[PDB]
């Protein structure tokens, strides 16, 4: 995308989101990283929904063919769950390569660097979803590393209501009971979580309590789940 | 279990 | 795909299909069809499935893009919905180049022949929902003329509840109203269908009964909203 | 106005 203006990646992600082209999408945004500019909040959020739904794509179908493979035990199933197993570790090392060449190190706001820390223990976790081999360990502590950076600055720098901080801790106790085997740590973080961001939300305007409640309730959809 | 998605909707 | 062994891709195409990765289903039966032998009823199915899914998405997503693009009249726009329709026609050319090289030509039954060339009539379809230029009287015609031609064996070798004959008559009827300005034979071809196919639903075992009135519903539910 | 679907459903 290398001879396309900035603007116009931006401008053609939004197109490729209305149009629910999210692999187009994603290459747009990945050229407008590729510029070398910081993003703004809202071109963040456009990054983070490209590649959340072609990953969750590639999730689900990893998780379909996982499970007729499981059932049959010729090459084929096999075959084509390492296919897709092979696709979805691509895009993740693209994802993780954008963090690390050159998102993170730039950030210096808490807002962006708590963001893209999300995003980098997001992207090791679907990693760790399809590991198996001798790097399993070390793909499981490198999504925690990330997550408890991003979870050690938004306790210093945002009220406990702020939704990148609501949505990093939602997130990071889904690794704990999905990945980690940390069932009693993902119970804990999501109560503690929801309790101090209940005692927060007088202080919002409308529009922002309405953000807070909303992942408030996917919190609370979690422990009701897992209790 | 839901982690975060996308968009609000 | 070509070394891959022709029950392997119909193996993972089917695989394809239930992980909802329409395009790998694609590929693979592209590959099949590429190894010059005859596809059965159930393979010629997955070769429909396949493509009408990955070109269905397409069209929908240059309609939404031509719908911005209307409402818009820089050149973001229109670039973007340009480069969506050549992939689209992209699509559309390689199915039509399936079926002269050599599907159609090599079906001699009537199930085969009329399959196909409901078929080419579909592609060409697609393609004149996007023309615009010195050919697209052309596309209109090709379409027509591959419909006509698979109207015309049905007519002579299927019962009228038959459902290739049944849902070929419901595109060549979306054809008449949509492309051809011509709502009054799309009207009167759904009708005639319909009339013909109740009247011999009494020769038919409960399953075959169940496919002709599933379709013949589909014929209903246009002439609800044509009339 | 609809054209055939791939599968029944
Ligand atoms: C991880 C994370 C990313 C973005 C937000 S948000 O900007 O506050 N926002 C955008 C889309 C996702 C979302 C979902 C909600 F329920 C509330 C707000 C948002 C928060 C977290
Ligand atoms: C064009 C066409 C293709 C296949 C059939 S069918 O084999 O009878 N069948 C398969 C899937 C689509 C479909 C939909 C129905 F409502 C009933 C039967 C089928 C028919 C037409
Ligand atoms: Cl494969
Ligand atoms: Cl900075
Ligand atoms: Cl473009
Ligand atoms: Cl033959
Ligand atoms: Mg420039
Ligand atoms: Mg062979």
């Amino acid at each position: 995308m290398g001879s396309m203006e900035r603007a116009s990646l931006i401008q053609k992600a939004k197109l490729a989101e209305q149009a629910e082209r999210y692999e187009d999408m994603a290459a747009f945004m990945k050229g407008a990283v590729e510029k070398g500019e910081e993003l703004s909040c809202e071109e963040r959020n456009l990054l983070s929904v490209a590649y959340k739904n072609v990953v969750g794509g590639q999730r689900a179908a990893w998780r379909v063919l996982s499970s007729i493979e499981q059932k049959s035990n010729g090459p084929e199933v096999r075959e084509y769950r390492e296919k897709v197993e092979t696709e979805l570790q691509g895009v993740c090392d693209t994802v993780l390569g954008l963090l690390d060449s050159h998102l993170i190190k730039e950030a210096g706001d808490a807002e962006s660097r708590v963001f893209y820390l999300k995003m980098k223990g997001d992207y090791y976790r679907y990693l760790a979803e399809v590991a198996t081999g001798d790097d399993k360990k070390r793909i499981i502590d490198s999504a925690r590393s990330a997550y408890q950076e991003a979870m050690d600055i938004s306790k210093k720098e945002m009220p406990p209501t702020n939704p990148i901080r609501l949505g990093l801790a939602l997130n990071f106790s889904v690794f704990h009971y999905e990945i980690a085997n940390s069932p009693e740590e993902a119970i804990s973080l999501a109560k503690t979580t929801f309790d101090e961001a209940m005692a927060d939300l007088h202080t919002l305007s409308e529009d922002s309590y309405k953000d807070s409640t909303l992942i408030m309730q996917l919190l609370r959809d979690n422990l009701t789940l897992w209790t | 279990a839901g982690s975060i998605p996308g968009r609000r909707s």
